[PDB]
């Protein structure tokens, strides 16, 4: 049980050692996630309005 | 970093202060005039916190700060905290120590002589500056803009001034000022905001509404007819993000806020706008000289950058003058930067060496002394 | 002096060209350039992500 | 974006028009 | 539209001088 | 040991599983997110490419 | 029951919702803006049991019902519970109908728009009201003192609005509308009541603290001194008995609960206080208005109920304000239920009987009509 | 859970009997991500259940009490509180503060101390503060193994830094002022 | 004391109505 311990300790640390690179990985996922958005947004959104008022010429 | 006694160039406003040196044609970085204080207790011991923040430390640290503003109406109020932006403006960012270079400060025509007094002992007294100018806002306008001649309108945070210049002579009697700012345009939008069921009542929410108004504000070409439209239907909407992923809608209140410089009277001022100011100036200048003030309306200060005030601002101008004569306004991309790159355009003109206040006649004289060799 | 202004307008309009062309053509050949790299990075990542999926259901039928 | 190109063709004509027409009217008068 | 933020500024100068040319040009007599 | 076994047995399938839903919303994270990704910059980018031509007038 | 069309005056607030006929000088019948609902599973059978129990029901049954108020710092947004407290009103109190009488309801100044049209589809479309009139609380609170000129301190459970009115106009730009009121005292009073050992969470927690504030606590005119005795002697504690038997003895929680009116910081709250609110409200007024408007600070509404805030008030602005001039609170015992008084002289006035929406105006237009014929 | 054992033939209420619970409330219960279909499954078969052994040699087998029971931290009622549950008064802590202080309250929602070791809570108070929160706002709960010890930690790192020696109040000060001095000069 | 709240009020105001006409009355000089 010892040895069978210390491999589900090291399943159990070694995921949640993993885990918490997939955590960060989420966390700069979602940073990643929202620049793309937030880009995308103020490139959509800054050609929207500058083509909406930027109509004369 | 410097390799010569440049003069320092600073237009310190009601709202933000704009920086850099003399001799360029652009600030080198921009502050707010704010200095913010904590309105909590600390309970944690060793995270640091400042007594005050400035600038844009001020704000990005605001969430428990309270964010005072030390100019008001064009005047310094508090220059103990001008002393804080002031190191922080010319030494940390732009990194020059006024102690071995002069430096140009600046003032609206009529702009209360404490204020010039005060801007002359402060950087002589703290800072040791060799020499210093107060200059006139109009003056630095007229230069960056390349005219000698026009109304110019400084349409800030603060008081709008509205002084007609001739041949780069003042014609002090048909200066029109008026207290009516961009700091009443803000209040303004606070309270028709809170009519749509998003109050704003904290200095937080004061710097939110402050951040609609720069990016989803206008004056219209047509304010009557555009709230017709926007005050009947979602098509003329626009929104705007809140900082905790909140959002808000606004309809024509995001015309009707900049239109408080057209009609006053939204927010109890007892005066026709911003156009009939500029009007009255030229109107009262002599028969010769108002056909150049006719063509040259110049645009300077905040506000100027509206979308529809460049073409609003000719047009009500045309519509109060007479006929045959050719309104025109001044109005490039380049508009209202030109109060600061006047004043590295003054600072550094050969015909204006002289006019340097120097760290000699100052301690003789004291501080007084710039009321005499200014203008 | 209406020479300079000439100079600079040369100079600005050869760089306009210049720039028009780099600043599409910088930025088409670093971005489509990086989306093809990382388009196929992506793909080799979830290839590799369900490579190690099965992997850990098979060591956990072992 | 047809505002863009629409208006830029047409202001750039206003343009050479007026031009074309400040140096006629300008040889007239 | 950084490339038409400029080309507007321009065209809307230049037309606008090239037309105030025009109307001059006649109006002056 | 039995009862740390078991516990940590648990914990590495939770964790495990934990380690194989986050790379499984990681991935159905990253995956969305790329195609986000790759085409937020792609319709931003060759809206800006065509800018630079919607421009030539 | 009554023999004339006489309209129907209510204040349906956050805290109190108070009622009678236009004409009176009181409301008939005064109780709280609650609704309340069972948060227990029933057992025995035959037992009746309403699914929400409305006013003095639902305090009255209040040992297993959670306590709701409609009505949220003076708007309504929950309006189904406000029908109830409306019919239970009007029906079985003043044993009216708005079917057969116009009816009269009242908002601050600056309250969102979204509570005047609710009020008013509610009234026309689920009470078939005749007619509908939003007032002005500030309005109503000069009726019921006497004044066409002052600065209606309306500090009760809500919002307090703080306006200056002059010769019967509104001076709006000097509106400052302050999220600080009695809601809040009952909210920390329960906090520091906590911090003497008598944790108080719940609403019958909640309705108790009320109940403590309501009839132990005061201000002061002197905070600091009466703290240094209240915080070293029980000469200046107060008991309050609990409806359980439970005794609890409150000392300078008894004052600086209701001091956060002048020191809101104590809620967490950025704010100088009511007595800057009241001053800057003026002092942002023109000279001619100021003279009269500091002579006429008028209280209204809840917590201007307590020893010393009259003379708090005043002292403060008094400080704050030039001297020559004479600094005035008026403080009329109608206090707290004015704005009902108010209600009832507008209703009544010959000139307020062609302000009416009526009951065909409103179908054609639907409840946003409010917005364009009240004010 | 000691009335809820009671309904399943095992009622809890001497010393040893609660002191039993505790620990069976510690080793079993969880909290999951979703209550209703966990207990959907719970109540309808053995496959949820987990067997407690009682000092005695006898043991306890447990369904969906396992999971009721922590659940009150979300449903409250459960005890006859007055109470939304811990994600309301979270989301009510980060909701009341400033909004330029709500993105970093948001962003750093702390567990410590007991109960944060309940299986699914960390997730679950993210996902419940995320359902009340706004959209695009990132909502983050920090919990590290480190779990209710963060408080001795913190102890730790705060008597013995040396910006904080200033703040202990000697015996001196408190002879002079009396024990009440403890709400002077700690904070 | 119904009696002396109202007494109080008339007496407070008569006071004060009474000495803010004395301190005019001199004070308009």
């Amino acid at each position: 049980l010892s040895d069978k311990l210390k491999e589900a300790e090291t399943r159990a640390e070694f995921a949640e050692r993993s885990v918490t690179k997939l955590e960060k990985s989420i966390d700069d996922l979602e940073d990643e996630l929202y620049a793309q958005k937030l880009k995308y947004k103020a490139i959509s959104e800054e050609l929207d309005h500058a083509l909406n008022d930027m109509t004369s010429i | 970093d410097e390799d010569e006694t440049t003069a320092l160039v600073c237009d310190n406003g009601s709202g933000l202060v704009k920086a850099g040196f003399a001799g360029d044609d652009a600030p080198r970085a921009v502050f707010p005039s704010i200095v913010g204080r904590p309105r909590h207790q600390g309970v944690m011991v060793g995270m640091g916190q400042k007594d005050s923040y400035v600038g844009d430390e001020a704000q990005s640290k605001r969430g428990i700060l309270t964010l005072k503003y030390p100019i008001e109406h064009g005047i310094i109020t508090n220059w103990d905290d001008m002393e804080k932006i002031w190191h922080h403006t010319f030494y940390n960012e732009l990194r020059v120590a006024p102690e071995e270079h002069p430096t140009l400060l600046t003032e609206a025509p009529l702009n209360p002589k404490a204020n010039r007094e005060k801007m002359t002992q402060i950087m002589f007294e703290t800072f040791n500056v060799p020499a210093m100018y107060v200059a006139i806002q109009a003056v630095l306008s007229l230069y960056a803009s390349g005219r000698t001649t026009g109304i110019v309108l400084d349409s800030g945070d603060g008081v709008t001034h509205n002084v007609p210049i001739y041949e780069g002579y003042a014609l002090p009697h048909a200066i029109m000022r008026l207290d009516l700012a961009g700091r009443d345009l803000t209040d303004y939008l606070m309270k028709i905001l809170t009519e749509r069921g998003y109050s704003f009542v904290t200095t937080a929410e004061r710097e939110i509404v402050r951040d609609i108004k720069e990016k989803l504000c206008y004056v219209a070409l047509d304010f009557e007819n555009e709230m017709a439209t926007a005050a009947s239907s979602s098509s003329l909407e626009k929104s705007y993000e809140l900082p905790d992923g909140q959002v808000i809608t606004i309809g024509n209140e995001r015309f009707r806020c900049p239109e408080t410089l057209f009609q006053p009277s939204f927010i109890g001022m007892e005066s026709a706008g911003i156009h009939e100011t500029t009007y009255n100036s030229i109107m009262k200048c002599d028969i010769d000289i108002r056909k150049d003030l006719y063509a040259n309306n110049v645009m300077s200060g905040g506000t100027t950058m509206y979308p529809g005030i460049a073409d609003r601002m000719q047009k009500e101008i045309t519509a109060l003058a007479p006929s045959t004569m050719k309104i025109k306004i001044i109005a490039p991309p380049e508009r209202k930067y030109s109060v600061w790159i006047g004043g590295s355009i003054l600072a550094s003109l050969s015909t204006f060496q002289q006019m340097w206040i120097t760290k000699q006649e100052y301690d003789e004289a004291g501080p007084s002394i710039v009321h005499r060799k200014c203008f | 002096f209406d020479d300079i202004h000439r100079k600079r307008m040369e100079k600005d309009l050869n760089e306009l060209q210049a720039l028009i062309e780099a600043h599409f053509e910088n930025r088409k050949k670093e971005e489509e350039e990086l989306v093809s790299l990382k388009d196929r990075i992506e793909r080799r990542r979830a290839e590799r992500a369900e490579q190690q999926r099965i992997r850990n259901e098979r060591e956990k039928e072992r | 974006m047809d505002a863009i190109k629409k208006k830029m063709q047409m202001l750039k004509l206003d343009k050479e028009n007026a031009l074309d027409r400040a140096e006629q009217a300008e040889a007239d008068k």
